[PDB]
RNA sequence: UGGGAGAGGGUGGUGGAAUUCCCGGAGUAGCGGUGAAAUGCGCAGAUACCGGGAGGAACGCCGAUGGCGAAGGCAGCCACCUGGUCCACCCGUGACGCUGAGGCGCGAAAGCGUGGGGAGCAAACCGGAUUAGAUACCCGGGUAGUCCACGCCCUAAACGAUGCGCGCUAGGUCUCUGGGUCUCCUGGGGGCCGAAGCUAACGCGUUAAGCGCGCCGCCUGGGGAGUACGGCCGCAAGGC
């Protein structure tokens, strides 16, 4: 159930697109591994980087509590 | 032993009541392989408890047994650098052995002068829930509950 | 108490007492030395000092050998100590986990 | 008196501490491996947590508490059993969340964690 | 000329989690710690919980058998300044090359000097355990230091224990990153298994420890000893 499949064209570099980016975050707020995002090495590197910017803008969490 | 789980000896039912449990008790009474002596002592005791309290000796005996059976016991296990007294359930086979063992031993700590009498009376108290035999059982159980916290170390 | 055997040899009370003062080093470990038994003996190569001692945590068995009967005894003591120290501390090794 | 509140489970390898609060987060009651009577390493056992969670729940319900939200911190052995005991206490356990503190690589830990 | 990847370096900013402390609230009989304990902390209100604040250090997930650098080494994010490097085009120069004694520069940690900073951690130190003893291991404390600027020190299992450059000698497979026409092909890295060959063996094998050429460094039984003496360097420690 790899996240990259559930989306069409998106900008790997768009740090404002909270809606797309929040897909690549686990339920605990963490950045998802390649095995969940289906991204290549090169694309994952861009994803991580723009996720971190979005967190600094306040658009994505750094962490979330885990509900059971 | 190491290879297989040994086989429980099936005893021969006793001549007077047809009971494997009675036979077992007899053997526990039996010193030096003098089973005739052992047999008398029990049956003599069976006579006595009838005189003192008119019921079925067999019923008394069996009630006394069920009262001395420890349902839970502690068995040590040295985990790490300390020996924990781990609480364990007793197998029915073992419950029996301990019950009959404590019955005879507690009997033979009693002050009255004849064995048949001691065996009689202890079986009477244990039936009613008194006597050193039941005290043993109560204690063993209390130790187990006392260490309920270590019940996850159970193997 | 402590027994000493001199196999096919004669020794003196002095020598016997020496051995007792030498075994005494084991008292260091503050554990019970139960029936220590020393056997002194002569091979063609030199002397042999044997010993069997039991303690609450095991047995000590050692043989010392040397041209000089005293050195033979001293090496016996050295081998006995190393054993006694293992007997007294081996259990501590696995206290964790 | 507070009908609803929170249950905090601080569960470490050495002990389990349970403190029931009000909805704002202010403690009504608390209990632990020490309170129900254990000393030493015994306080870190699952059973300890169980007695602790119960005694804390019992005390709490005595103030009218009925529902709680369970907040869990720590990787102790007595963790799940505390959660268990809260459920099996008579309180509603409206929710269960783990809020265990984890650094994003902050302070150098003591020697034993390296 | 046109592009690419990257924890390469320097400078200035800036974000969140967590630890500690301080303030306010709420609450009570323990908390902490270990193999088990004790020291320690706590009714002078600790621990656990909520809100507020201060401050230093390190950057979770991404993260990898990954990337970059000559080596040491480099990891939140932003910007500026700046190095190396790869590719495609095959456009220009016309042997302008290789190595390199000396020299010069860089060089983890610890250490030093002057000044700041100090949350956590922690040599020395103090105490509790353990133990026959325990100047240790474990536990509770704890100062330098760990951090910043500038200046020194110049060491190391500074390792691939493998100098640099070039040419040549089966392939299989995983991977990073370019260019194709995108099946796959071809460059440059990073691994693994292996042709021939090498090797005392273990192993190495187009990232050679194979086959060759060039230049440099180095070895010549173990200890004494990286010591002494001399010299040079260093504030010292101590280095060569
Ligand atoms: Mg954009
Ligand atoms: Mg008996
Ligand atoms: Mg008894
Ligand atoms: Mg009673
Ligand atoms: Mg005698
Ligand atoms: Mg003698
Ligand atoms: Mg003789
Ligand atoms: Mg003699
Ligand atoms: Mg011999
Ligand atoms: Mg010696
Ligand atoms: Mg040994
Ligand atoms: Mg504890
Ligand atoms: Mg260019
Ligand atoms: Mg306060
Ligand atoms: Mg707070
Ligand atoms: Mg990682
Ligand atoms: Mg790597
Ligand atoms: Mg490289
Ligand atoms: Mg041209
Ligand atoms: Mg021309
Ligand atoms: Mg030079
Ligand atoms: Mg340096
Ligand atoms: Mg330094
Ligand atoms: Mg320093
Ligand atoms: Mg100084
Ligand atoms: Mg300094
Ligand atoms: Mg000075
Ligand atoms: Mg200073
Ligand atoms: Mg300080
Ligand atoms: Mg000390
Ligand atoms: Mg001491
Ligand atoms: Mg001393
Ligand atoms: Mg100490
Ligand atoms: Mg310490
Ligand atoms: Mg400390
Ligand atoms: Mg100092
Ligand atoms: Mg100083
Ligand atoms: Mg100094
Ligand atoms: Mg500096
Ligand atoms: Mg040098
Ligand atoms: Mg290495
Ligand atoms: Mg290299
Ligand atoms: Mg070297
Ligand atoms: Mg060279
Ligand atoms: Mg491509
Ligand atoms: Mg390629
Ligand atoms: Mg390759
Ligand atoms: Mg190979
Ligand atoms: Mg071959
Ligand atoms: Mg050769
Ligand atoms: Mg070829
Ligand atoms: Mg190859
Ligand atoms: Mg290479
Ligand atoms: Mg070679
Ligand atoms: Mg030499
Ligand atoms: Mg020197
Ligand atoms: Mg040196
Ligand atoms: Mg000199
Ligand atoms: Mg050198």
């Amino acid at each position: 159930a790899k996240v990259k499949a559930t989306l069409g064209e998106f900008d790997l570099r768009d740090y404002r697109n909270v809606e797309v980016l929040k897909r690549f975050l686990s339920e605990t707020g963490k950045i998802l591994p390649r095995r969940r995002t289906g991204l290549s090495a090169k694309e994952q590197r861009i994803l991580a980087k723009t996720i971190k910017r979005a967190r600094i803008l306040g658009l994505l969490p750094f962490t979330e509590k885990l509900v059971r | 032993a190491r290879r297989r789980r040994a086989e429980v000896r099936q005893l021969q039912p006793d001549l007077v009541y047809g009971d494997v449990l009675v036979t077992a008790f007899i053997n526990k009474i039996m010193r030096d392989g003098k089973k005739n002596l052992a047999a008398r002592i029990f049956y003599d005791a069976c006579k006595i408890i009838q005189e003192k309290t008119g019921q079925e000796p067999l019923k008394v005996f069996k009630q006394a047994v069920e009262n001395v059976k420890p349902r839970m016991e502690v068995r040590s296990r040295r985990v790490g650098g300390a020996n924990y007294q781990v609480p364990m359930e007793v197998s029915p086979r073992r419950q029996q052995s301990l019950a009959l063992r404590w019955l005879v031993q507690a009997a033979n700590q009693r002050p009255e002068r004849r064995a048949a009498v001691r065996i009689a009376h202890e079986l009477m108290d244990a039936a009613e829930g008194k006597g050193g035999a039941v005290k043993k059982k109560e204690d063993v159980e209390r130790m187990a509950e006392a260490n309920r916290a270590y019940a996850h170390y159970r193997w | 108490t402590m027994n000493i055997t001199s196999k096919q040899m004669e020794i003196t009370p002095a020598i016997r007492q020496h051995v007792a003062d030498r075994l005494a080093k084991l008292e260091k470990w503050q554990t019970h030395l139960i029936n220590p038994h020393i056997i002194l003996s002569k091979e063609p190569q030199g002397f042999v000092a044997d010993a069997t001692i039991n303690t609450p945590n095991g047995v000590l068995v050692a043989s010392g050998k040397h041209e000089d009967m005293y050195t033979a005894i001293n090496e016996l003591i050295n081998k006995l100590e190393r054993q006694l120290n293992k007997l007294q501390h081996k259990g501590e090794a696995r206290r964790a986990a | 008196q507070v009908a609803s509140g929170r249950a905090y489970i601080h569960a470490s390898y050495n002990n389990t501490i349970v403190t029931i609060t009000d909805p704002d987060g202010n403690p009504i009651t608390w209990s632990s491996g020490g309170v129900i009577g254990y000393k030493g390493s015994r306080k870190g056992t699952p059973y300890a947590a169980q007695l602790a969670a119960l005694d804390a729940a019992k005390k709490a319900m005595a103030y009218g508490m009925q529902s709680v939200d369970v907040i869990v911190r720590g990787t102790g052995a007595g963790r799940e059993q505390a959660i268990r005991a809260l459920q099996a206490s008579g309180l509603q356990v409206k929710s269960i969340v783990d809020d265990t503190p984890v650094p994003h690589n902050g302070c150098r830990p003591k020697k034993k964690f390296r």
